[PDB]
C-alpha cells in the first residue's frame, strides 16, 4: 500500500558490498537494502554512486602494466 | 647441441680477451659449454657454484672430459680441499665459503690460497642474475683473470641492478629464444592458464579490513579455491598425468595439503622425511599430488608432472616464480608429440594477488610463451567431493580464518 520513489541498483553481491561502504562514509546512499543483489539507492546520487564505483576499483586493480 | 656451438662461435673468433653472459636453458647442456671452453684456453679454472648438488654436477662433466680425482681438478669445500695444478685446474667453489665474514672452519686459508697464487685465467658464474646482489662484488673484486663468462637461464629482476652486470662481469651475447629451441627439442609446451575462481561475500569484506602479509591469509584460504583446486586434482588424475603444487606461503602449503590427503615437502622439514616422498613420487603412482614450498623447487627440479598447479602467489617476487616456474618447464623434456604442460592459478577475483599475478604472466610473453585465460571450465559443478562448497562449510571456513587472522 506504500510506494516509495528510490532507485533500484541491480549488481553482484561483491559490487553490493563497495556500495554499502559509500553509505558508510559520505552517507545518504542507500535507502534500503533489499536483498543479495538489489539495493534501494537514492536517486540524486546515483550518477555519484558510478563515478565512485570507477574509482574503487582503478584503486584496487591498478595495474600500470610498465 | 647447435646452440652451444652458435655460443663457442664468439669464443673462436678473436680467442683472447673476452668476457660475457651466455644465457642457455637450464635442461640444455649449459655444463658442457664450460668444458670445451676449459679445453680451449686450457687455464685455472674456477667454478662458481652455491649448492653442494651443484658441485657434484659440475664434477660429472669432468668425468665425462678429461680426470678430475687428480691433483689439478680440486674441489673447493668447507668440509675438505683438494689440490689444484698450474694451467690445468677445475675447481668448484661456494658462495658461502669464499666471500663469508668471520666464520671460518679451517677452510677459508684454502679457499684464500687459489685466489693469491695467481691460480686463476677463467671465471665461470653460475646462475648471473643473482650477481645483483651485495656480497657478489666482493667475489669479483678478489679475482683478476684473463677472460670470464657467465651462465644463466633466466636475468629478469626488477631490483634494477641487471644492467650492473655490463662492467662487472661482461655484457649479453647470445640469447636463444626458448620457443625455437623448443622446437628443437620439446622442452614442455607450455600452456599459461589463470582460474579465474569467485569470491566469496563472507570472505571478500574481511579481505578489505586485513592488509600487510596477513591478508594473503584470507585469499588463499577462500572456500571457491578449494572448490577449484580439488576439481583440478581429480582432472588430472584421470588424464594420468601428476601434479606439483606450488605455494609461496609454508603455512598454506600445509592447509591444502593436510585437507587433500597428500604428502608435504616445507620449511625445516627433516630429510629421512622429504627423502621418502620423493621415492613415492617417482616409483609409486599413489602420488602425483605433492605439495611442496620454496625449498623443493630451487634444490631439485623434477621432470615428470606435465600439469602445474599454483595457489600461494607473494608480490614482488613474480619474477622469482617465473625463475622458478621455468626450471620446472626446462627440466621436462623428453620431446613427446603433444607434451602439455599446463599451469594453472587459482586467483580469486578482485584481490590483490591476481593483479600482481598478471605480471607474473606478462613476464612470460616476453620468454615467448602463451598465455590463456581460463574462466571456469564445465566440470566443477558436477564434484560433489568439493570442500567448502555447502554454506554451512563457508562459514566453518570463515571462522577458522577469523581466528587465524587474531593469531597473526
Amino acid at each position: 500500500a506504500r510506494a516509495r520513489k528510490g532507485a533500484l541498483v541491480q549488481c553482484d553481491p561483491s559490487i553490493k558490498a563497495l556500495i554499502l561502504q559509500i553509505d558508510a562514509k559520505m552517507s545518504d546512499i542507500v535507502l534500503e537494502e533489499l536483498d543479495d543483489t538489489h539495493l534501494l539507492v537514492n536517486p540524486s546520487k546515483v550518477e555519484f554512486v558510478k563515478h565512485e564505483l570507477n574509482r574503487l576499483l582503478s584503486k584496487n586493480i591498478y595495474n600500470p602494466m610498465d | 647441441r647447435p646452440y652451444q656451438e652458435k655460443s663457442l662461435s664468439k669464443m673462436f673468433g678473436n680467442g683472447r680477451a673476452r668476457s660475457g653472459i651466455i644465457v642457455l636453458p637450464c635442461g640444455a647442456g649449459k655444463t658442457l659449454v664450460g668444458i670445451t671452453a676449459a679445453c680451449t684456453i686450457k687455464k685455472s679454472v674456477i667454478v662458481l657454484c652455491t649448492s653442494s648438488v651443484s658441485v657434484m654436477q659440475w664434477r660429472q662433466q669432468f668425468l665425462x672430459x678429461x680426470x678430475x680425482x687428480x691433483x689439478x681438478x680440486x674441489x673447493x669445500x668447507x668440509x675438505x680441499x683438494x689440490x689444484x695444478x698450474x694451467x690445468x685446474x677445475l675447481v668448484v667453489s661456494t658462495y658461502s665459503m669464499v666471500a663469508n665474514x668471520x666464520x671460518x672452519x679451517x677452510x677459508x686459508x684454502x679457499x684464500x690460497x687459489x685466489x693469491x697464487x695467481x691460480x686463476w685465467g677463467f671465471i665461470i658464474l653460475d646462475e648471473v642474475h643473482v650477481v645483483p646482489a651485495a656480497m657478489f662484488r666482493r667475489v669479483v673484486s678478489t679475482i683478476a683473470a684473463h677472460a670470464k663468462l657467465g651462465l644463466t637461464a633466466t636475468l629478469v629482476r626488477e631490483d634494477d641492478k641487471i644492467g650492473d652486470l655490463n662492467f662487472l662481469i661482461g655484457p649479453k651475447l647470445y640469447e636463444a629464444n626458448w620457443m625455437e629451441l623448443s622446437q628443437k627439442g620439446h622442452i614442455a609446451n607450455v600452456q599459461c592458464a589463470e582460474v579465474w575462481c569467485p569470491m566469496t561475500a563472507e570472505f571478500y569484506q574481511e579481505y578489505l579490513r586485513e592488509t600487510a602479509r596477513k591478508r594473503m591469509l584470507l585469499y588463499i584460504m577462500n572456500p571457491t579455491k578449494f572448490q577449484a583446486c580439488q576439481f583440478l586434482i581429480q582432472y588430472h588424475e584421470r588424464r594420468g598425468d601428476k601434479i606439483i603444487v606450488f605455494s609461496d606461503n609454508v603455512y598454506a602449503l600445509q592447509e591444502y595439503a593436510l585437507k587433500m590427503g597428500k604428502p608435504f615437502i616445507y620449511g625445516s622439514t627433516p630429510q629421512q622425511e622429504r627423502m621418502n616422498i620423493l621415492q613415492n613420487f617417482q616409483y609409486n603412482d599413489q602420488i602425483n599430488t605433492i605439495f611442496l614450498s620454496k625449498v623443493g623447487d630451487t634444490s631439485i627440479d623434477l621432470p615428470e608432472a606435465t600439469c602445474l598447479i599454483q595457489i600461494s602467489s607473494h608480490y614482488g617476487s613474480r619474477r622469482q616464480e617465473a625463475q622458478r616456474l621455468g626450471r620446472i618447464l626446462r627440466a621436462k623434456r623428453r620431446n613427446d608429440e603433444g607434451f602439455n604442460a599446463f599451469f594453472y592459478s587459482l586467483v580469486s577475483k578482485d584481490t590483490q594477488e591476481m593483479y600482481y599475478s598478471t605480471k607474473r604472466q606478462a613476464f612470460l610473453v616476453d620468454q615467448g610463451y602463451a598465455f590463456k585465460v581460463i574462466t571456469h571450465l564445465h566440470g566443477m559443478e558436477n564434484i560433489p567431493n568439493l570442500a567448502y562448497a555447502s554454506p554451512r562449510e563457508r562459514r566453518e571456513l570463515l571462522q577458522e580464518v577469523l581466528l587465524k587472522n587474531e593469531e597473526a
